[PDB]
């Protein structure tokens, strides 16, 4: 739907609030649709990326943590040490395993931009493709792998989607919240609890 | 004059176009589009020169090196009055600043062909080289009248930057000039390019 | 000869404001500089006065190829007095000011030849650039 209908399901006392005017924008010469599509796709993942981010802090800073192990070989594990805080136990883990996540997200990114209509020519922002004709690779689809999600008729998806994109925005501003208060004292009134340092963080290896 | 339909008559002259020596009557539309064209060329360099002095003045820089093989660092350079930061560039440096800067000038003469010193002039349309002016959309947003006001404000604020570059530049090397006391740092105001 | 008139002038033109200002302004950095274009050009190194009359000559011979004489240059009955075709930013164009502005760039031209040939003249009199030698006698 139209960027005010959709800014009016999603609040309507703020509305449509746009002072960069980047709805308007044309990004790379593309055309004010498909660079719309493509800022509504960005959102999107910023929120999904932001909510991951915000409910992993959330289990790994208070202690939770697998057994199964990471580095292999009988070795001991760095980021399994103390309350140690979540941004220096990504830098506590070990370069290939970085790596390697890093490079499976890369994969779902290149299946997202690749299967399916494009978000940006006139396909759904924030649909994700089913893995279909992989050779010699049958998965579970990335959303709903177990697929228990089926009756909403079209009548309660749009209603969820913006409550997703609402929830998204919160979850950009709660984590950065936390980044910032970790790394600024005095950024948040609470989040004081938080160590004083967490790395670059913007550095992944 | 010929400079009547041209977007650049101010509110401080009054709404007359301010031609004192009637430059614009001698001679054609063409000539007259060549002289919006550099003005607004020399508007959008004196922008950008006063930005770029002020920051040398106050002496922010990137953090890195200009060239690894060089002993060059961008501290090193800071040290030094605004047109020596230039001076002290690499040769190499400079001569690909200006080859990107050579190849924006012919690409724009070259690519955008309704020319200005032609019909259908548009002097200081450069948008036409695609995402090379205001790629991320920002003027967008705004309507015909709207963005009038901003072209205007553009010249105003090219005309008054043109104005201060020459003057900072000026005023330390000739004293006396600008007649405010403040140390205006020292230098050439004059570099020649390689 | 308003061929020649026209290349006189306009060589005088330029070169009675470079004569003038080059006391006041250097080139930055450009070695054997005097305030005084006679020791000044005695001082400057001959391979940049070379290049300087190389560049003139290729201008000259490229302007005048196949016409350098009186019967070949305006053989072309389209072909005028000093019309080289040099106007980049079109002021011929606008045909009601032609006249002024063929008039102007004459009479300036001839008063700058009557200008340099002074300031010249002037700095062999006195030893002394064309500034200091007009501020000694007030
Ligand atoms: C390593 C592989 C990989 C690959 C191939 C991609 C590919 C993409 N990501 Mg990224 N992304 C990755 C890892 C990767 N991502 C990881 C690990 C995360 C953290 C969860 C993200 C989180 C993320 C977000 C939140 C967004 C993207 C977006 C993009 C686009 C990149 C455009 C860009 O700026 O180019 C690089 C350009 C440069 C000038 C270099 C910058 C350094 C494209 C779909 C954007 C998108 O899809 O917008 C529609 C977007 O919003 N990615
Ligand atoms: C705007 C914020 C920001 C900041 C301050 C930094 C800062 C940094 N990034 Mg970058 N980075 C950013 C956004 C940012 N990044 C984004 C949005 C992405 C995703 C596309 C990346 C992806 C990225 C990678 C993949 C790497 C860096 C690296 C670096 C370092 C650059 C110097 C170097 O060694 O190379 C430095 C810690 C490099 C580094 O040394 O990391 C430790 C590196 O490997 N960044
Ligand atoms: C080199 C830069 C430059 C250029 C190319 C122009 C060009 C123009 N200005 Mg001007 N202008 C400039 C700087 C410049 N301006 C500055 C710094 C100011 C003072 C803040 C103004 C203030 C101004 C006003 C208020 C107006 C114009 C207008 C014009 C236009 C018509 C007059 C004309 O024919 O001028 C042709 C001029 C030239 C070819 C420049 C040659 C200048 C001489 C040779 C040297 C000057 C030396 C200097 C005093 C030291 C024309 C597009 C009028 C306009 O836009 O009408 C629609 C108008 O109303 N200008
Ligand atoms: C007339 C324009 C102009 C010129 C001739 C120079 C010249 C110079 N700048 Mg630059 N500079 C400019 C504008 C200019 N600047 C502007 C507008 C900014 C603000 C963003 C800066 C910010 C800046 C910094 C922070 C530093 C320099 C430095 C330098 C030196 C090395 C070259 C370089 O890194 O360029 C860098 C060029 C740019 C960052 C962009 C130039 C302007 C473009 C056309 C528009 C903006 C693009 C983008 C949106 C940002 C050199 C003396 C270095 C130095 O000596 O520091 C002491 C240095 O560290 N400049
Ligand atoms: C690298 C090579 C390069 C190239 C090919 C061009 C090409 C051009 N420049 Mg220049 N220009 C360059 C570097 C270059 N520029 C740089 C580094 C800057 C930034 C300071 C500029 C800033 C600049 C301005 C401000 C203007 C030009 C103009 C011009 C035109 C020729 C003017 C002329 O004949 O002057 C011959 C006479 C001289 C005194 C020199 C043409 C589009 C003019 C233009 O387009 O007018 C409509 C103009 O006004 N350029
Ligand atoms: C008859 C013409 C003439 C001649 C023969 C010379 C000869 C000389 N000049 Mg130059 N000079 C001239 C005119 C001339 N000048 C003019 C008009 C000026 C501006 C005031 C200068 C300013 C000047 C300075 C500041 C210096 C010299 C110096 C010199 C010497 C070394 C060469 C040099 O660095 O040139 C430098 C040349 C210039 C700075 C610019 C020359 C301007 C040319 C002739 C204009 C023609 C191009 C045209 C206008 C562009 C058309 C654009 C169109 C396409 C749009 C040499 C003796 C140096 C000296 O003193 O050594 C002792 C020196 O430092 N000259
Ligand atoms: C644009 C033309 C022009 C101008 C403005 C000047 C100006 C000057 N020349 Mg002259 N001069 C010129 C062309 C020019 N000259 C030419 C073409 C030559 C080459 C032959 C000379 C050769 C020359 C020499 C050899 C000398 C001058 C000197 C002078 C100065 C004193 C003249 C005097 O007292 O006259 C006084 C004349 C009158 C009061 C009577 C004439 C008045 C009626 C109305 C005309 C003066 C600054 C002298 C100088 O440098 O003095 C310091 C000097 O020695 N000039
Ligand atoms: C200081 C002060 O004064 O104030 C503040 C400042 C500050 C820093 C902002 C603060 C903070 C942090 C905040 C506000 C953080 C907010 C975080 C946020 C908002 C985090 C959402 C996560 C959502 C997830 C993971 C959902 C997954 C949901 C999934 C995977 C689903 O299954 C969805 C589903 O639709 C499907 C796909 C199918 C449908 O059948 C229906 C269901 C539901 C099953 C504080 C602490 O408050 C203090
Ligand atoms: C009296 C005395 O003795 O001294 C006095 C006078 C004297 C000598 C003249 C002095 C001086 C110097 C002066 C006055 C210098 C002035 C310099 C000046 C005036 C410099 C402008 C730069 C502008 C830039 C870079 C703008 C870029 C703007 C860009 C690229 C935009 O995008 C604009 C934008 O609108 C768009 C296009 C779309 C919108 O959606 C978004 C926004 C809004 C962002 C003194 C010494 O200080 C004080
Ligand atoms: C204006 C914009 C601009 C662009 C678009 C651009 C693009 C590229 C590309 C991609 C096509 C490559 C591959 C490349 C490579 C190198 N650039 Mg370069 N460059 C620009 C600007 C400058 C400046 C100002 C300097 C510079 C340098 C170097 C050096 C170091 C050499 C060394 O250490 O000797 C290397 C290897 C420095 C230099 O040459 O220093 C003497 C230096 O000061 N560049 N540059
Ligand atoms: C062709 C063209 C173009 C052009 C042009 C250009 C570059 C034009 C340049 C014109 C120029 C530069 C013209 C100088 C005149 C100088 C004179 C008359 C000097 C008199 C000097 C005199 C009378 C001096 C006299 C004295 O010194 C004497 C003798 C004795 C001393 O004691 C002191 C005094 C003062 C008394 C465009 C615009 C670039 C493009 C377009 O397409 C068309």
């Amino acid at each position: 739907l139209t960027k005010e209908k959709l800014a009016e399901k999603l609040n309507p006392a703020i509305g449509y609030y746009d002072p960069l005017g980047l709805a308007t924008a044309d990004f790379w010469s593309q055309g004010n649709d498909a660079t719309w599509g493509f800022l509504r796709h960005s959102e999107i993942k910023h929120g999904r990326v932001a909510m991951a981010a915000f409910v992993g802090f959330c289990v790994q800073s208070n202690g939770i943590h697998f057994p199964f192990d990471f580095q292999g070989g009988g070795v001991s594990q760095a980021q399994y040490a103390a309350g140690l805080s979540p941004p220096e136990q990504w830098d506590a883990l070990p370069f290939a395993a970085k790596a390697q996540i890093i490079l499976f997200i890369g994969f779902l990114e290149w299946w997202s931009e690749f299967g399916g209509q494009h978000y940006m020519r006139g396909g759904q922002p924030g649909k994700y493709p089913e893995f279909k004709n992989i050779p010699l690779h049958k998965m579970p689809n990335l959303f709903d792998p177990l697929g228990l999600s089926k009756g909403l008729s079209a009548e309660q998806r749009e209603t969820k989607l913006c409550a997703e994109i609402n929830n998204g925005r919160l979850a950009m501003l709660g984590v950065f919240g936390f980044y910032c208060a970790e790394k600024i004292p005095g950024s948040v009134p609470l989040l004081s609890f938080i160590k004083p340092y967490a790395g670059e963080i913007m550095g992944p290896f | 004059s010929a400079a009547d339909g041209m977007e650049g008559i101010s509110h401080e002259t009054g709404m007359k176009t301010w031609d004192p020596l009637g430059l614009a009557d001698l001679g054609s539309p063409a000539t007259l589009a060549f002289f919006r064209h550099a003005e607004l060329k020399h508007c959008r360099v004196a922008m950008a020169a006063f930005v770029g002095w002020l920051v040398a003045v106050s002496g922010v820089h990137f953090p890195g090196l200009c060239s690894f093989s060089e002993g060059v660092s961008f501290e090193d350079i800071s040290k030094l009055t605004p047109l020596e930061q230039w001076a002290a560039v690499p040769a190499l440096g400079k001569a690909q600043i200006l080859l990107a800067i050579g190849i924006i000038e012919h690409n724009s003469e070259w690519k955008i062909k309704p020319h200005y010193m032609a019909a259908g002039g548009k002097p200081g349309d450069l948008k036409g080289l695609k995402s090379f002016w205001d790629p991320a959309g920002l003027t967008s947003k705004m309507s015909a009248a709207k963005l009038e006001r901003q072209r205007l404000s553009e010249l105003k604020n090219g005309r008054a930057a043109m104005i201060g570059i020459i003057s900072v530049l000026i005023a330390h090397n000739v004293p006396g000039s600008i007649p405010l006391p403040i140390n205006f740092p020292a230098g050439p105001s004059l570099i020649l390019p390689f | 000869a308003r061929e020649a008139e026209l290349k006189h002038g306009r060589i005088c033109m330029l070169a009675a404001p470079g004569y003038f200002f080059q006391e006041f302004f250097q080139l930055p950095g450009f070695p054997g500089y005097s305030p005084n274009g006679i020791e000044a050009v005695s001082s400057v190194s001959p391979e940049a006065l070379a290049q300087i009359v190389i560049f003139m000559s290729v201008i000259e011979y490229n302007s005048n190829l196949n016409k350098w004489t009186m019967d070949t240059m305006f053989a072309d009955p389209k072909r005028e007095p000093g019309n080289l075709g040099f106007d980049p930013l079109k002021f011929g164009e606008n045909k009601n000011t032609r006249a002024r502005l063929e008039m102007a760039e004459l009479k300036n031209g001839r008063l700058a030849m009557l200008a340099f040939s002074g300031m010249v003249h002037q700095t062999f009199v006195t030893g002394k650039p064309v500034w200091a030698s007009l501020q000694d006698i007030f």
